[PDB]
């Protein structure tokens, strides 16, 4: 017991990092999506301008 | 916002250039419309006025 709980904490501190890349990784994810959308808003102004 | 706003202005534009140019001409056609039916009764009553 006594050594299982070390192997618990440490498996726990390594999945919270893990989720530290996946949220950070998720975080950049939504503002890429959002700053192609601006560009691709950006030229959608010349889309309905001419249309 | 800008990109559809030009594209609002434009579309709409389009819907109204069409009836204002056909209102152009088709007023331009009833002008001459009215010099010629003009012509047409002036005279009409000018040989039935005799």
């Amino acid at each position: 017991l006594a050594i299982e709980i070390t192997t618990n904490s440490q498996e726990a501190a390594a999945k919270h990092e893990a989720q530290r890349l996946e949220q950070e990784a998720r975080g950049r994810l939504e503002r890429q999506k959002i700053l192609d959308q601006s560009e691709a808003e950006k030229a959608r102004k010349e889309l309905l301008e001419l249309e | 916002a800008m990109s559809m706003a030009v594209e609002s202005t434009g579309n709409a534009k389009a819907e109204a250039e069409s009836r204002a140019e056909a209102a152009r001409i088709e007023g331009e056609g009833s002008v001459l419309q009215a010099k010629l039916k003009a012509q047409a009764l002036a005279i009409e009553t000018e040989a039935e006025l005799e």
